[PDB]
């Protein structure tokens, strides 16, 4: 049998939010000039210039 | 940031007996390395000083 007391509930959620998928779209990424690119040892990748 | 190949290229061109089109860049940079070890001529060195 349907019982109103047993069926009435309060459903709770958030009022609103925005879900994002591409996090790296929020990063502004630039690179140095390749002439000045250095390696792990802090010296230029190509030194013969 | 200065690639010195041009210098060496000009150098070879002024010897008038080589065809620089036949000279690879590695050879020109080896010439650069050998030239880099020589002292500068006295007049040129004093002008640069």
């Amino acid at each position: 049998q349907f019982d109103f007391r047993a069926s009435m509930h309060m459903l709770t959620s958030n009022l609103t939010f925005t879900v994002y998928s591409d996090l790296l779209a929020f990063v502004s990424a630039d690179t140095v000039e390749p002439i000045n690119a250095v390696a792990f040892d802090n010296m230029r990748i190509m030194n013969e210039l | 940031q200065k690639k010195m190949k041009s210098i060496v290229e000009d150098f070879l061109k002024r010897l008038q007996i080589f065809d620089i089109s036949r000279v690879p860049d590695d050879q020109m940079y080896r010439l650069r390395d050998r030239l880099r070890l020589l002292p500068v001529e006295i007049r040129r060195l004093d002008i640069f000083n």
